[PDB]
């Protein structure tokens, strides 16, 4: 809602930053496994639960 | 601004029916942001150096 | 708080705050819209500041 | 235009050059 | 001119707070660098001009 | 005063953002500074020097054709 | 427009068009093929033509020789001129968009093509009248022979330059083969000034021209080293090592401001980081603007010689401009005694500036303004203003952080037309001290020099930096 906390808009802020892909360059480290960010979150596919 | 611009408009597009391929892109064909002043006086500096070179070497030919 | 920011922009910039709006962004950082007084011009100032 | 080589633009200048030269060493002893 | 501990240790207080006053100004300068397109070699400098900050810090502790 | 502030104005203005853009460009360093002026100097050198030396092999064969 | 550059398409078949190379050449080649066409242009201008007989003419482009690089009585007579002139009007249409050219690699080929036309064109003019109007002679006593040698001779030696210098702009050199040339004169210009091993038969004796070398003799036969050192700073007849440190100090000045640059933040619209800087150098016109405010220099001395030499008892012709051929010592010289050009003129030395303040003042609002309205006018011409550069950014997907793609035109806006304004005023102050200082040359063959050297340097760097 519009009507929020303090402490959940800042929850919230922080799953927002989260939600972005990989850098590119990552994937030329010399020991890199990592494809792409297996952890990302859409806001219709899967809830937050708070 | 005359509403009667609404059917103008309407009925003069409705005439591309006939010049598909070829629509002009704007009606209102109708500008340089050199003033023409300014153009005329770079134009007064500019080819005018290759002429007068040629007068110059013309006045110490004679 | 508004108090503390317009006292930093002050002793930072030399400058004169007529007033202070804070609004915290969805990212999570606080933005501060910080009117100068009229007697300051803020595009000479972001040019000391180096904004622009 | 005429497409020519690099070579050759280089060449024809220093037949030029070299030609320039004739003409200086030839009018000069020709006037001896 | 880099900012060594050692160099630091006989220095007043005074002296640190103001060494410590130019760095913590130099680094607002950088990070205005950061976001209006400044070169590498200033953003370089971010990471150098921190942690001599908290060198000074530290031996002012 | 209109019509000197006329003329006035875009002469004051026009200080005003020189300065503006002075203050905005990224002057050379001490380091970069430096730096140039080697470069600089030695393509001033270098190719000075290779005029120069053309220039006086061709002044005695010029004398000697002239 | 369409017709004037398809009336030009059936000559431009038969032009020598240089062949583009198929292989990257690599840094070490072009260096090479710079170095050779650098060499080949140096024997050319000091070559002289064949059957002069007359070479002691005074030359009132006395100055133009240095800024177009050209030798008198040598092959280089009409020097690059005849291309640099056709670049500027060529340009000049362009960006007055009365000859709109085409994105089509034909219409800019055919563009390009068309400039060496005109540019091959006016060497023909040019040449034939050199030949014509007799600097060297009386064609008449000379005889057509050799007045077609001499035209064939110059025709072909300005034909020489163009290849060369497409040569070197098509990637078989490095950097514009025009900027070498012209940089390439003045440096000699400095060099060979400073280590002549030519002496001068003054009425007092034998002296070396040499500002560095006529210290060392003098210092080595006067026993009173002051006073050699006193004589060898202040050779009013010859280079002194006075002018060397006014010179060295420009070469400073120039630099410092040659770095300067606004550099904007970009980055790509389609990809993360990437962040990248577009640059707005001051010297966003770069030496154009100093270029165009002396041929208006000497287009007003033309005309005003013209109406003096016929009307000189009109009041307006003594207002425009007032001339006399003195003939004291050296060459005969046609110097501007009064009227308008006498200020428009550039005081010789600080003395002179001293005795009448009111010339120099005049003169030096005069030439900052001119220098600072050429380029702020170049602006709209060069179609490097701010509308186009965002055009080409655009095109490149690229976009300032944060701004929609139609609010960087108003970014570029606060830079590029004060960069403009104001790079012209210190181009043309420059040129203004440097020669009140008393350069070796010219600040304005200074600025050249330098300026291109960094260009030509920055290329250097780019590809040294890939190998
Ligand atoms: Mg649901």
């Amino acid at each position: 809602s519009s009507h929020k906390t303090f402490r959940i808009k800042r929850f919230l802020a922080k799953k927002q930053k989260q939600n972005r892909p990989i850098p590119q360059w990552i994937w030329m480290k010399t020991g890199n496994k990592i494809r792409y960010n297996s952890k990302r979150r859409h806001w219709r596919r899967t809830k937050l639960g708070l | 601004v005359a509403k009667q611009r609404i059917r103008m408009a309407n009925e003069k597009h409705s005439k591309n029916i006939t010049q598909r391929g070829n629509v002009a892109k704007t009606s209102r064909n109708a500008k340089a942001s050199v003033g023409p002043w300014l153009l005329a006086l770079f134009i007064f500096v500019v080819c005018g150096s290759a002429i007068f070179q040629i007068i110059q070497s013309i006045r110490m030919g004679m | 708080n508004k108090h503390q920011i317009k006292q930093a922009v002050k002793k930072l910039y030399d400058i004169d705050v007529a007033k202070v709006n804070t609004l915290i962004r969805p990212d999570g950082e606080k933005k501060a819209y910080v009117r100068l007084a009229p007697d300051y011009d803020a595009l000479d100032v972001a040019n000391k500041i180096g904004i622009i | 235009g005429l497409k020519v080589g690099p070579v050759p633009v280089l060449v024809m200048s220093l037949l030029f050059i070299a030609s320039v030269f004739m003409l200086h060493i030839w009018g000069k002893y020709t006037r001896s | 001119a880099k900012i060594k501990a050692r160099d630091l240790r006989g220095k007043k207080k005074e002296e640190l707070l103001k060494q410590l006053d130019d760095l913590k100004v130099e680094l607002s300068q950088l990070r205005v660098a950061k976001v209006t397109g400044g070169a590498a070699s200033k953003l370089s400098k971010i990471r150098v001009v921190r942690k001599s900050i908290a060198r000074v810090l530290t031996v002012i502790n | 005063m209109d019509q000197v502030m006329q003329f006035v104005e875009p002469s004051r203005q026009f200080v005003k953002d020189s300065i503006r853009l002075v203050k905005r460009c990224t002057k050379p360093d001490r380091k970069e500074f430096q730096k140039i002026a080697m470069a600089t100097a030695i393509g001033f050198a270098i190719m000075g020097f290779i005029g120069f030396f053309v220039k006086l092999i061709h002044i005695p064969i010029n004398n000697i054709i002239v | 427009a369409i017709k004037f550059l398809e009336v030009i398409k059936p000559f431009c078949v038969i032009l020598p068009e240089i062949q583009k190379p198929e292989r990257k050449i690599q840094f070490k080649e072009k260096v090479l093929w710079t170095a050779i066409t650098l060499f080949i242009f140096l024997v050319c201008c000091q070559i002289p033509l064949f059957g002069i007989m007359s070479s002691d003419s005074a030359d009132p482009f006395y100055w133009m020789r240095v800024i177009l690089a050209s030798n008198r009585g040598t092959l280089m007579e009409l020097g690059i001129s005849p291309i640099v002139t056709s670049g500027l009007i060529m340009q000049l249409l362009a960006g007055a968009k009365i000859i709109e050219v085409g994105d089509t690699p034909k219409d800019r080929a055919l563009f390009n093509g068309a400039q060496k036309l005109f540019g091959m064109i006016i060497t023909i003019g040019q040449s034939i009248v050199y030949v014509m109007t007799g600097m060297y002679g009386d064609p008449s006593e000379m005889g057509a022979g050799i007045c077609l040698l001499i035209t064939i001779q110059l025709f072909v030696a300005g034909l020489i330059v163009l290849l060369l210098d497409e040569l070197l702009q098509k990637g078989y050199g490095l950097g514009s083969g025009i900027s070498l040339f012209i940089a390439t004169n003045i440096c000699e210009t400095i060099v060979w000034k400073a280590f002549s091993p030519t002496t001068v038969n003054t009425g007092r004796g034998m002296e070396f021209e040499g500002a560095i070398i006529a210290l060392f003799h003098l210092l080595a036969t006067r026993t009173d080293k002051v006073r050699a050192l006193r004589e060898a700073f202040y050779r009013q007849n010859l280079p002194n090592l006075m002018n060397l440190i006014a010179t060295i100090f420009v070469f400073a000045v120039v630099i410092y401001f040659q770095g300067f640059r606004v550099d904007l933040p970009i980055k790509s619209a389609r990809y993360r980081g990437q962040y990248n800087t577009y640059p707005i150098k001051l010297f966003y016109t770069s030496n154009i603007p100093i270029i165009l405010q002396s041929a208006l220099v000497s287009n007003l001395y033309v005309i005003s010689q013209m109406l003096s030499a016929r009307f000189s008892g009109n009041l307006l012709v003594s207002l425009l401009g007032t001339w006399s051929d003195t003939s004291s010592g050296g060459p005969a010289r046609a110097y501007p005694v009064g009227g308008l050009c006498h200020y428009l003129s550039p005081p010789e030395s600080f003395g002179s500036v001293l005795e009448d303040p009111v010339h120099a003042v005049v003169y030096i609002v005069f030439m900052l303004g001119s220098c600072a309205f050429f380029s702020k006018t170049w602006i709209e011409v060069s179609g490097s203003s701010a509308k186009d550069v965002a055009k080409q950014l655009k095109e490149q997907q690229m976009v300032m952080r944060g701004h929609r793609e139609t609010s960087m035109v108003h970014e570029l806006n606060r830079y590029i037309p004060t960069a403009a304004a104001f790079g012209g005023l210190c181009i043309g102050a420059l040129s203004v001290l440097a020669d009140f200082l008393g350069a070796i040359g010219s600040g304005t063959g200074i600025l050249l020099a330098v300026t291109i050297i960094y260009q030509y340097f920055e290329i250097f760097v780019k590809e040294q930096s890939e190998v």
